[PDB]
């Protein structure tokens, strides 16, 4: 289905990475977790001199994080082997909710 | 029946006014360490048995039934040396019934110390004197180096065979660190910030180890309670609110007087008898904030009947805290007086928590402008609403006790709050 | 009052501050009362002793010491130096008049108590006097509540020796600048309650209840 | 203005949640035969439109 | 046009909130911490012929940093001076200011 | 809802809403037999193909949804029958 | 009637560890049972029932206080909204966490925090990853009925890599607990009492602890920032990529 | 400055960051001020309360515009 999908020959070599992307570390809430994206790494973006802005050449800059986003790794790799890309699957890395109590705070130092 | 009547000899904390010789030799001849060792071999369930019996209620703010609190102690020691903290510091507004027993016959605290001590299986007492208390902690460690050097205190409990020290720490002014979760902290050096309860101070208190944080007066009158007659004390007040509060009568009264007498006795009786007058008569009556600061007002129509025991003033809309009855009459500016209020719920307000930390500076804002009368119509049901979103909120009862002064403004005295602000609106324009 | 540090000579964690002598046998037998460990447990008195060996203030070397004394990171030592209220962080001069000012008080004219002293003194809330003297400082309900109005002196003349914080009740103008001038002489005014006929906490008119002389009750 | 209690006035969000609930054969024979006629009311109501000819009737051609 | 605060200093604190609700993504912003220490735009570039004048960073600039002024006459012979170069162009609204404060003063009423 | 009575149960096969426009999110093969039925149709009248989305789910395995709206000039009502086909 | 429960998850994918299979205390989050360790705090019970309860001082690296009262959940049976964050979850406890009592609470907490806060939003640097604003415009009430002086902080000096506006900081006490404990340098404090309380070294003291530039993203308030990335890109223009590092050996 | 030389290549028209750093520090009477804006408090940035407690002048950060204690 990558053949009919229309898109070109040379972006169906490409090289994607399926991640899901890990919390904002800046703000404590998990509300943009479990939402797996391919991550068409994309890297090339110069800046294009006339102005201060930057000048992507790859089509698929923005796609992989903007509006392709998948609900499970099986979706998103059933997506990405599709299409012919060669899909290396990063894990996401989750946290351990391990036991704590507010009364650990007032623990006492024998003597 | 018909309470307020004490007579002479059944007033527990006797030389309250400083009259007689506060320490030993003084202290003795008013019955205190009289027995104590006998009590002590009397053993602690017997002691915590008695003191249930006798429905000694808390003498301080939150009005626990004590004896059961005591029983929240653990019996089987697991290393941790239970502790007993006595909540000396007040700095309720009103209230000076601690000022009066730090000083002024502190032996009979020193005794409930240890009574309470081997009461709840504890092994240190540390009383946690009010930093401004200066002079009153300097009597108590007179006290203590005496009931020290009297073999009371210290390595033998009054001769008997309990290790128990009593150790006096002072906060400095911070009406907070007086909380019972905030005690414990502000002596384990840190801030006087509160500890929320799910850890409760019977299970991790005090360095972590089992505590209980008694008021003076409650462990003060548990030597008496036991000596005399756990019958004797409950046959005082009413069914469930038992004892001899002791009372202070702080404002706009003629003469104003911190005097114990029995609990269950009539506001407008103890009023009349013991310190004088409403100034200008009972019928110059205003408000009055019967607990101490922590409670709302009673606007003088249900301040006639009502009796100053914890079950009555609880069930007309307020609460009988320290029992510090401050009185106000027609001349003063009640909404000034309840924004002073609020304003001291603001200076002393340990700030850990954002309900109160926040929405006491609030209040104040609010209560500094409803005084002078810049608010509008609708913002005493804001106030109203910012007060019941701090009350259930906050850590501890501070919170509490800084929602219940404006909300019990508000319930009672919103005429007057209408009228300042209409007449602000009249004045403009 | 800043809630932090601004640098002068008088305070400086440079400057070298410790303990002196009849005030390190002080230090010791308050960590004597608290155990081995949790001897953080002493910093409310270490800091006041501090705070009565220095004339009335805390500077930072002061809290430096004390930490040192008491073996925590000088953070938490200022932490306690800055919340608690009693802790003056800038010299009060000698006396620092506290005057209450709670509701108890406001309503039997404390407001006036203060006025009249600050018009007195001359400052305008919390300044010290040019005469390095006296200072006035608001302070919340101190305990004398039905000795209606109050005031505080921290005489920090001496230095953790003469330190007497005395509770100077029912006061009125008249006898608060009387207390004042009385105090700028030297001596130390009586305190207690400012107005007899009553008592200390008594009814202004012969205490109506303990009469009797004390006994041993029926046990 | 002085009452901003939100979750009362919330339209966004204060609104039930949405029930799936799975039909299965059982379900769907046991409605076909309780569904035992059609009678009238039973039959969507038809959207009466006629057209009328008005030159200027409506108010008298001022509005 | 960038607005100006009657005393000089740019009104625009890069805050990006025109960057971010612009639907045609016209303003590209770079900002950096001046030696005074308040953050300003480094480049602020709004590309004219990529904007669509929908007044969207008028309303979202949170100090009316960003407005329209009335000019709508800036027809130009080249494409590269139709995009309105970084805080250097978009200041010469201190030439409209005067009518641009008086349509704010009078907008600002709704 | 009269149309959910009368219509085959098969052919309204995997989903059903009944609030923002009802649909009958029904499988390919029975869709314009489906289409047929609500259409010629004496209680259910549409006659009036307002629109036909398609609407793109990359997570799901039928990838597209080809919604087709309805009108019913009759009966005043809009109904949104709807399918699931994916790329090929 | 057969229907369609949603999976219920835990909020992050978060691993659950039983220190034994035995000691599962089972909760009710909103109705729905959920099997948590012995132990495990109301939050954490509800973080298990996938239910995200807002949370400002809560890190589970870090201590758990009640510095501020933005979970404020309902329990069945307790007089008052309990902090989520610190009541230990009891076998059969139940937790509404969208009931009126927990949703006006958490309302009322958030406008106490939105109170005394200066509208620095736009001149923050953490204006977009924000968890006051994303509380605000999620749990928060839509408008602020406080209209008067706001209380204001001056910028305590805490070196060359945390930008400093006390101003915005609630006072939540994550960042000095984060010294204190992780860090382990001890040299932030919340200097006073009230709503004067000041986060931050009480003489200046430049954070001379390394792995004390974690402090701004434990900070959910702008207040702490990093002062290199001092404005120059805002929370949604970054895209982000999951590298890792190479700079010591640690990875 | 370096960082407006950066935006502005004009460098004859006063720098910005001059024209704020030459405008003098306003008194005031608090510990607090607003600083609304210009005048107009909608014309004006989102009203910025400012810390007088410091000797030095405080900056507002939106405005540039800078308040000192003035006791
Ligand atoms: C708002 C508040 C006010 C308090 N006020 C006092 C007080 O004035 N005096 C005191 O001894 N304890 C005070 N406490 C501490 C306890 O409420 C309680 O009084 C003490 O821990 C035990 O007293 P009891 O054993 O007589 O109940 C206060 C606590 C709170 C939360
Ligand atoms: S903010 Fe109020 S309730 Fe919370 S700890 Fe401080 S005084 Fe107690
Ligand atoms: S009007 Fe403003 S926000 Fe809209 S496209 Fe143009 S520059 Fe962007
Ligand atoms: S123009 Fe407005 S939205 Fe854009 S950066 Fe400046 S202040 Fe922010
Ligand atoms: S932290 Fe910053 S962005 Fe968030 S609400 Fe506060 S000022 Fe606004
Ligand atoms: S500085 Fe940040 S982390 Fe520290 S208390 Fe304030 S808001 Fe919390
Ligand atoms: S009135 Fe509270 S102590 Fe003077
Ligand atoms: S974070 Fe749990 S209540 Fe503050
Ligand atoms: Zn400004």
């Amino acid at each position: 289905i990558g053949k009919v999908s229309g898109i070109p020959e040379e972006h169906l070599s490409r090289k994607v990475i399926i991640y899901s992307p890990a919390r904002t570390a800046t703000q404590s809430g998990s509300g943009k977790l479990g939402k797996w994206k391919i991550n068409f790494v994309s890297t090339l973006k110069w800046e294009n001199p006339l102005m201060g802005w930057t000048s992507t050449g790859d089509p698929y800059a923005n796609v992989g994080d903007s509006a392709l986003a998948f609900d499970s790794e099986e979706a998103a790799k059933s997506f990405a082997e599709r299409h012919g890309w060669d899909y290396k699957v990063k894990k996401p890395n989750t946290p351990l909710l391990k036991v704590k109590s507010y009364s650990d705070n007032f623990k006492w130092k024998g003597n | 029946t018909h309470f307020g009547g004490l007579k002479d000899e059944d007033r527990i904390f006797t030389n309250l006014y400083g009259l007689h010789d506060p320490f030993l030799k003084g202290a003795m001849k008013r019955g205190d360490w009289h027995r104590t060792k006998d009590l002590v071999l009397k053993g602690t369930d017997w002691i915590v048995n008695e003191m249930k019996k006798s429905g000694l209620r808390g003498r301080g703010g939150a009005g626990f039934p004590s004896g059961l609190k005591w029983s929240f102690m653990p019996k089987v020691s697991d290393g941790r040396p239970s502790y007993l903290v006595v909540n000396a510091d007040e700095s309720e507004p009103g209230t000076c019934k601690d000022r009066e027993i730090m000083r002024h016959d502190p032996h009979k605290l020193l005794e409930g110390c240890l009574i309470a001590g081997v009461g709840m299986r504890a092994s240190a007492a540390y009383i946690y004197i009010r930093g401004e208390y200066v002079n009153e902690r300097l009597n108590l460690e007179k006290a203590r180096r005496e009931a020290y050097a009297a073999g009371l205190l210290g390595k033998n409990a009054c001769g008997s065979g309990y290790d128990f020290e009593v150790y006096i720490h002072f906060g400095a002014g911070a009406y907070i660190c007086g909380e019972e979760t905030a005690l414990l902290e502000s002596l384990e050096g840190k801030q006087g910030k509160p500890r929320l309860k799910p850890p409760f101070p019977a299970n991790a208190g005090l360095y972590g180890c089992p505590t209980t944080v008694t008021n003076v007066e409650t462990v003060a009158v548990s030597p008496t309670i036991l000596r005399r007659g756990p019958e004797w004390f409950s046959s005082f007040g009413r069914k469930n609110n038992a004892g001899t509060k002791l009372f202070c009568i702080s404002g706009h009264v003629n003469k104003p007087c911190t005097v114990e007498e029995e609990m269950s006795i009539p506001l407008k009786e103890l009023i009349e008898r013991h310190c004088g007058g409403v100034r200008g008569g009972w019928d110059n009556l205003l408000a009055i904030i019967p607990g101490g600061s922590s409670v709302p007002l009673i606007p003088k129509n249900i301040c006639e009947d009502v009796l100053m025991d914890f079950d009555a003033l609880k069930a007309v809309q307020s609460g009988l805290g320290t029992a510090a009855v401050i009185v106000m009459d027609k001349s003063t500016d009640v909404v000034d007086a309840i924004a002073r209020l609020s304003y001291f719920y603001k200076h002393e307000s340990c700030g850990q928590c954002t309900p109160c930390r926040e929405g006491t500076g609030w209040l104040w804002m609010i209560m500094e402008r409803m005084k002078v009368g810049n608010a509008k119509l609708e913002e005493i049901d804001m106030l109203q609403e910012v007060t019941k979103q701090i009350e259930g909120h906050t850590i501890c009862a501070l919170g509490d006790a800084a929602a219940w002064p404006v909300q019990g403004l508000i319930r009672h005295f919103r005429p007057e709050l209408e009228r300042r602000i209409r007449e602000r609106a009249e004045r403009e324009l | 009052a800043l809630n932090y540090h601004l640098d002068s000579p008088d305070n400086k964690p440079d400057l070298p501050w410790e303990f002196s002598e009849a005030n390190q046998s002080k230090v010791k037998e308050i960590l004597s009362y608290y155990p081995s460990n949790y001897k953080q447990s002493a910093v409310i008195p270490l800091l006041d002793l501090a705070q009565q060996q220095n004339g009335g203030w805390l500077p930072v070397s002061a809290m430096n010491a004390v930490a040192k004394v008491i073996e925590v990171a000088p953070i938490r030592v200022y932490e306690v130096a800055t919340f608690y209220s009693m802790f003056n962080r800038a010299k009060v001069g000698k006396y620092h008049l506290l005057v209450c000012g709670t509701t108890p008080c406001m309503i039997r004219g404390s407001r006036d108590i203060e006025s009249a002293l600050l018009d007195h003194l001359g400052v305008k809330r919390g300044e010290v006097t040019k005469d390095g003297l006296f200072s006035v400082g608001e302070m919340e309900c101190m305990g004398c509540c039905v000795n209606a109005p109050m005031i505080t002196v921290a005489d920090y003349s001496n230095g953790s020796e003469g330190y007497t914080y005395n509770y100077f009740e029912d006061v009125t103008p008249e006898k608060v600048v009387e207390i004042v001038e009385k105090l700028r002489k030297g001596e130390k005014p009586p305190h207690g309650t400012q107005n007899p006929k009553r008592i200390k906490c008594g009814p202004e008119g012969g205490n109506k209840t303990l009469l009797g002389e004390p006994k041993p009750p029926q046990f | 203005v002085y009452n901003i209690v939100y979750h009362g006035r919330d339209q966004r969000r204060n609104r039930p949640p949405i029930r799936r609930y799975v039909l299965t054969k059982d379900n769907v024979v046991q409605m076909m035969n309780e569904k035992k006629s059609f009678d009238v009311s039973d039959f969507p109501k038809v959207y009466l439109t006629t057209v009328e000819e008005d030159l200027d009737t409506r108010g008298g051609g001022y509005e | 046009a960038l607005r100006r605060y009657p005393t000089g200093e740019e009104r625009c604190i890069a805050c990006k909130l025109c960057e971010a609700v612009c639907p045609a993504q016209a303003i590209t912003i770079e900002a950096e911490e001046r030696e005074d220490g308040s953050r300003r735009t480094t480049r602020y570039d709004i590309d004219m012929t990529k904007c669509i004048y929908c007044g969207f960073c008028q309303e979202a600039c949170p100090v009316d940093a960003i407005v329209e002024g009335p000019n709508f006459e800036f027809a130009t012979e080249t494409h590269e001076e139709l995009l309105y170069d970084k805080e250097k162009l978009l200041e010469n609204g201190d030439r409209w200011e005067t009518e641009i404060a008086e349509n704010l003063r009078s907008e600002s009423l709704y | 809802k009269y149309s959910w009575e009368t219509l085959p149960k098969k052919w309204v096969k995997k989903m059903e809403r009944s609030e923002h426009g009802n649909r009958f999110d029904t499988n390919t093969d029975y869709l314009f037999q489906l289409l047929c039925f609500l259409k010629l149709h004496t209680y259910t009248r549409v006659q009036v193909l307002i629109d036909i989305c398609g609407v793109d789910y990359p997570s799901r395995k039928r990838r597209f949804e080809v919604v087709y709206n309805l009108l019913s000039t009759r009966y005043n009502s809009r109904i949104r029958v709807q399918t699931s086909a994916d790329e090929v | 009637p057969t229907q369609i429960l949603p999976p219920r998850n835990p909020v992050g994918g978060a691993r659950v560890h039983f220190s034994n299979p035995e000691d599962a205390i089972e909760v009710f989050v909103d109705g729905y049972a959920v099997k948590v360790p012995k132990g495990f705090t109301v939050l954490q019970a509800c973080e298990v029932a996938g239910v995200d309860i807002p949370r400002f001082c809560y890190h589970s690296r870090l201590s758990i206080a009640g510095n501020c009262r933005m979970c404020l959940v309902e329990v069945e049976k307790s007089p008052k909204p309990v902090a989520s964050c610190a009541m230990p979850a009891l076998p059969g406890m139940k937790i509404k966490t969208d009931t009126p009592i927990a949703k006006k609470a958490r309302e009322g907490v958030m406008e106490f925090l939105l109170m005394n806060h200066p509208l620095d939003c736009p001149i923050c640097d953490q204006g977009g990853e924000c968890d006051l604003q994303d509380q605000s415009m999620a749990f928060g009430s839509d408008r602020g009925r406080f209209t008067e002086m706001k209380r204001s902080v001056v910028d305590k000096n805490l070196g060359p890599l945390v930008k400093t506006v006390m101003t915005r900081c609630i006072q939540c006490t994550r960042c000095v607990r984060f010294a204190s404990e992780v860090a382990g340098v001890q040299d932030l404090g919340i200097l006073g009492r009230g709503s004067g309380e000041e986060i931050g070294t009480y003489v200046e003291k430049l954070m001379t602890s390394e792995l004390s530039g974690n402090v701004i993203d434990i900070c959910p308030v702008g207040a702490l920032t990093s002062k290199p990335f001092a404005f120059k890109a805002r929370n949604w223009e970054l895209k982000a990529t999951e590298t890792i590092d190479v700079s010591d050996a640690v990875g | 400055g370096n960082h407006t030389a950066k935006w502005m290549q004009d460098r004859s028209k006063k720098s910005p960051m001059e024209l704020i750093s030459e405008v003098p520090p306003i008194k005031v009477d608090g510990r607090i001020v607003a600083c609304e804006g210009d005048t107009n408090p909608a014309l004006g940035h989102p009203i910025e309360f400012i810390c007088l407690d410091l000797n030095e002048p405080a900056i507002c950060k939106y405005c540039g515009l800078r308040y000192v204690q003035d006791h």
